[PDB]
């Protein structure tokens, strides 16, 4: 398993066992996240909310070819310390899944 | 389909059928909803639990670089294995199977597993207990995402 | 089936006075009991809730014992006993057509002493 | 016979009636008398009827009338989100609209023939209940946006004054008229 | 004329006779001969012949036939899912019961007129397979229950064994069916 977040958590992951990988910017996360998803191996990438807040639209086309893969969005540092609710993302979660949207 | 008394008393049974399977479908959906209704809110409970979990491995994390120094952590980190157990069974839901995943690699098998340096030791004990804990969220987002597909197909 | 004169000839003095709450109530519980039968083909015993296992039970009761007399002579005294004894099946509060009164007389008597001879 | 209303009898008799008061054996079931159904039936006579209505009855009725019927026609534009989800899923004002069309239902369209003293009413007596749902709602609505005990406002005393209405004695009721319009207001008005 | 059974002939024949064997025209289009629609079969002699049966050939063959049809009428009553979502959307108990009358139709009820043996068939005959098929209806419900998906018991060599039991000689059956029963215990206890 990988992770692509902030270089600081980054080795804390690859403490934790996790190929993990610094960055701050969409395009480099996005190109190392499909380098990674072309090989066969762990299915499994983490990435923070900074870098790619939908992980599916980067790798749409490989996706509806295999639906193995798991890719999970993540708080990252920053925004871990300075914290939010965690409601809005089950409000577009549910639009995402059944499109009407309401859920109180 | 040529017209006799037979064929329209064969189209009526037909007629029939398709209104018992529609009512007969709509049960289904309400069921999965009902399901559906229960999985978001334990994945709301994953998604808030994983947030204090990340925060303390990040404050233990920060702590051991800034009082133990990179070299402290290094001594070890520069030649740490990473995890390869990676567990890619499958577990079935209404009809399709979706994977779950869990690692199985030991505890002493780094270099120098004693813990004389306190915060870099604690680091790694939250950092432990944040990858136990994301496997729930993993877990309950992957059922989710599909019991709103069932449900779509179903409508 | 329907009788449509059904509500002239039942009540008190005539046959016994809860005559039409417990077919009412025998009518929905079937009811229930025939579409849940079909739903579990389809989502299995293993995702329904309790009460939707007690009317699946109950149906396949009600057919067992209700319907397949044979060629028993039943008096409305017996029919009445066997369908009381069919609805303490179903926990009491569920029996909504049926008034307080009823229930605390008529619920709780086991099928067992039928069930030696059904 | 067949239940559709294209069978030839009610297909002659269709094109020369000005009044259709189609019945419909489900809302039996659910023990709803009259079994009227709102969204089948049909009047022509409305129009002519309003000259009549404005100069006797009330000069706000039709008003008042058309807004009864709007509520109605409202509520029936959710049963569809209501098949998906439950109720208690929905919006607040959703939810809102909903109690007041069954408020509207169960204490304005039932009418029991076999019972002694609900088989008949006035129209001064529709009137008042008409008014007083429409100023509960309109008072109701406005208690949403004010942002306070937006779940009590379904359990209000008010409610019950809704349903008192349908049993009061025509004599009687010019001053349960005025308790309800001044228990509306004060309620509203005054408790926070 | 058209294979209309709305003809009065029909009709007038209908309400006359004590027995009626309907036939097919898309059984006999695949060629599955004698081609009887068991939906549309009926027959008044039943139980006036059960005394007989039970002297001349088992005590216990009305219960037999009996199991058969139930579980004929449990099959027809499932096409109406399968028709609806296919056959990969039911469950292992209802899986089974759709392979059970698959293997009754295609075994027990189909027969060949020009063949060299099965041409004619004794009632002892009918009554071991109906045995044998009741055998291993029971063995495989009891399967079931002990986690044992349906599709690796299909594949069980004596599927062939109960298949081909037609064209057994009459003189041959009874070490065949003796084999049989045993293959069917031996079969599923080192199953899993």
């Amino acid at each position: 398993m990988a992770v692509i977040a902030d270089p600081e958590t980054a080795q804390g992951f690859r403490l934790a066992g996790l190929e993990g990988y610094g960055a701050s910017s969409a395009e480099e996360a996005q190109s190392l996240l499909e380098t990674l998803v072309e090989r066969g191996g762990y299915a499994l990438v983490a990435v923070d909310e900074a870098l790619l807040p939908d992980p599916e639209r980067a790798v749409e086309r490989l996706m509806r070819g295999r639906d193995l893969p798991v890719l999970l969005p993540i708080a990252g540092l920053k925004e871990a310390f300075q914290g939010h609710d965690v409601e809005g993302y089950m409000r577009e979660l549910v639009r995402k899944t059944i499109g009407f949207d309401i859920k109180l | 389909v040529s017209p006799t008394r037979m064929n329209l008393l064969q189209r009526r049974g037909q007629l029939r059928l398709a209104q018992k399977g529609v009512d007969l479908l709509k049960k289904k959906r309400d069921a999965l909803v009902a399901e559906f209704f229960g999985l978001v809110r334990e994945a709301m409970e994953a998604r808030k639990a994983l947030d204090q979990a990340a925060k303390e491995a990040y404050a233990a994390l920060l702590l051991a670089q800034a009082f133990d120094g990179p070299e402290v952590v290094a001594g070890a980190a520069l030649g740490v294995p990473p995890l390869e157990g990676v567990e890619a069974e499958v577990e079935n839901v209404w009809g399709s199977k979706v994977p779950r995943l869990k690692a199985t690699f030991p505890d002493g098998a780094l270099l120098s597993p004693v813990g004389t340096p306190a915060y870099t030791l604690e680091a790694s004990r939250a950092f432990r207990r944040y990858a136990e804990a994301l496997i729930r969220v993993a877990n309950t987002e992957t059922r989710l995402k599909k019991i709103g597909e069932e449900i779509k197909k179903t409508t | 089936s329907l009788s449509r004169l059904m509500n002239n000839g039942v009540g008190k003095g005539k046959t016994r006075e809860d005559h039409k709450q417990v077919s009412d109530q025998l009518y929905s519980a079937y009811a229930n009991g025939v579409d849940i039968r079909k739903l579990v083909a389809i989502i299995g015993e293993d995702a329904l809730t309790e009460n939707d296992r007690r009317y699946l039970q109950f149906a396949d009761a009600f057919e067992r014992f209700f319907i397949n007399q044979g060629q028993q002579n039943r008096s409305i005294e017996e029919s009445l006993q066997i369908a009381w004894a069919l609805l303490s099946m179903l926990p009491q509060g569920e029996l909504k057509r049926i008034s307080k009164d009823h229930i605390g007389k008529y619920y709780g008597q086991k099928l067992e002493e039928i069930w030696g001879a059904p | 016979p067949g239940g559709d209303m294209s069978e030839p009898v009610t297909q002659s008799t269709l094109r020369i009636v000005g009044a259709f008061w189609r019945l419909d054996a489900s809302l039996a079931f659910r023990r709803h008398f009259p079994a009227i159904n709102w969204n089948g039936s049909y009047s022509l006579f409305t129009s002519a009827l309003d000259p009549w209505y404005r100069e006797n009855v009330a000069e706000d009725y039709p008003e008042l009338r058309d807004a009864i019927s709007e509520l109605l026609q409202r509520e029936a534009g959710l049963q569809e989100i209501v098949q998906l989800v439950g109720p208690d899923a929905l919006q607040d004002a959703e939810r809102l609209v909903i109690e007041v069309g069954r408020i509207i239902r169960e204490d304005f369209l039932q009418q029991n023939a076999y019972h002694e003293v609900d088989a008949y009413c006035s129209m001064k007596k529709a009137y008042g209940i008409m008014k007083m749902i429409l100023a509960f709602y309109k008072e109701a609505e406005a208690a949403i946006k004010r942002g306070v005990s937006i779940d009590e406002i379904l359990q209000l005393p008010v409610l019950e004054r809704i349903g008192r209405a349908r049993y009061v004695s025509e004599e009687e009721f010019p001053a349960y008229f005025e308790e309800a319009m001044k228990e509306i207001q004060g309620a509203f008005k005054a408790l926070a």
